[PDB]
């Protein structure tokens, strides 16, 4: 569910408890938590 | 006696003197204990106890008068000021006997701390032991004939207190290295502000050097999250990063098509997870493959409880 | 940095006076001056031992 993705290599992925921050093929300790799909609505205002 | 051994002294009296009575110093052999004291002076011959259990009833053992005192443990007196002095010196009897053959194994405070306990002092106080051949022994022509005449002195003066008596062995020592993450994580705390800190006196040496061997069993160690990932991520173990692996891998390798039961020895049981996770991934990659063999380990601490034991010394 | 905006002089509104403005509502809706900004926390995990 808590996706993941990498710095700038594109790797996309998730990290759980057990392991540390690390982009698991590229070997990227700057990663980011991948943005969520979940819709958000605006007032085009 | 120590408490594996509690029910084996109460067998041999038992099995070669049944005359003999024996009261092990238990719930059986806070009222209770003092009926048990009733009769266990005149109807009671001999009284077994735990060293851990004298100070559960010392309240009504020390005080009364006692005859000859037997004491299986060489190893749990030592140098002197400790609860050992504060629970077993203030016995009252002459006749005192200590039953184990390794006393002198750290230095000879030791010696004067076990001989305190048999002797009222034939040598001297602790700092006339100390004054008179401490340091000649240790720095030690100019120590050695003088030290060899004050050693030979002691020789004679303790001799007769304490008796001495005595397939083949091949010892192998391998010298590895350490690996490159393992010098870089080596400098790196090598040049640290701790180790000062240390040194100057606000922290112990044991904390320093406890941390450097700590790298030296493997790098993934002296990390903060050990717990968090030391049964929980199989990457924590990992190989080759020891720099004793390999020099692992070959020689359990070399006797495990070899048939030869051997041990592996560790210290902590912190390393033990690691090389459990490594002899689990060699199962795994056995298992996978064929022509093979289980590896079968286990692994036996004070975690566990008193009751497996010879089992699995057995099994 | 900034904007040309249109400005005329005069006593209009009367709220003129004492260092205010009056803004025309229709720059503001079409987002004359508009902006974004952020702002970054930082949290980390701490040592209260070596391994607390
Ligand atoms: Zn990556």
């Amino acid at each position: 569910g808590v996706k993941y993705t990498c710095g700038a290599c594109a790797h996309n992925f998730s990290l759980n408890k057990s392991d540390p921050v690390r982009c698991k093929e590229c070997g990227h300790r700057v990663i980011y938590k991948a943005r969520t799909k979940r819709m958000i609505q605006f007032d085009a205002r | 006696c120590p408490a594996t051994v509690l029910r084996q002294w109460c067998n041999e009296f038992h099995r070669w003197w049944p005359p003999l009575r024996v009261v092990i110093l238990h719930a059986i052999g806070e009222s209770r204990v003092k009926e048990l004291i009733d009769s266990v002076f005149t109807r009671g011959h001999v009284i077994i106890t735990t060293y851990v259990g004298l100070r559960i009833y010392s309240k009504h053992l020390l005080k009364r008068d006692w005859g000859y005192a037997i004491l299986d443990e060489g190893h749990k007196i030592r140098n002197p000021n400790s609860d050992i002095s504060l629970t077993c010196k203030q016995l009252r009897t002459p006749n005192r006997v200590i039953l184990s053959g390794t006393p002198i194994q750290n230095n000879l405070t030791e010696l004067w701390s076990l001989f305190d306990f048999i002797f009222p002092g034939r040598l001297g106080t602790l700092p006339v032991f100390q004054n008179q051949f401490a340091i000649p022994i240790n720095v030690g022509n100019l120590q050695v004939q003088v030290g060899y005449k004050c050693a030979v002195t002691l020789k004679d003066l303790i001799s007769p207190y304490l008796l001495r008596r005595v397939p083949k062995k091949s010892e192998m020592v391998l010298f590895c290295k350490l690996t490159a993450p393992q010098h870089a994580l080596y400098e790196k705390f090598l040049r640290s502000d701790e180790l000062s800190r240390i040194l100057q006196g606000k922290r112990q040496v044991l904390y320093g050097i406890d941390i450097l061997r700590k790298i030296c069993n493997h790098p993934d160690l002296v990390d903060v999250h050990a717990k968090r990932r030391s049964k929980k991520d199989p990457t924590y173990g990992s190989a080759s990063k020891s720099g004793k692996m390999q020099v692992v891998k070959k020689l359990l390798e070399l006797w495990k098509s070899q048939g030869h039961k051997t041990l592996l020895f560790t210290q902590t049981r912190q390393m033990l997870d690691i090389l459990e996770s490594f002899l689990e991934r060699l199962n795994a990659k056995g298992a996978e493959e064929e022509d093979f063999v289980p590896f079968k380990f286990l692994r036996m601490d004070g975690t566990t409880s008193i009751g497996v034991r010879q089992s699995l010394v057995d099994v | 940095a900034g904007q040309n905006a249109i400005v005329a002089i005069a006593c209009y509104s009367g709220y003129n006076q004492e260092d205010s403005m009056i803004m025309n509502q229709s720059s503001i809706d079409r987002g004359l001056f508009r902006s974004l900004f952020f702002r970054s926390y930082m949290d980390q995990e701490k040592r209260f031992g070596i391994s607390i």
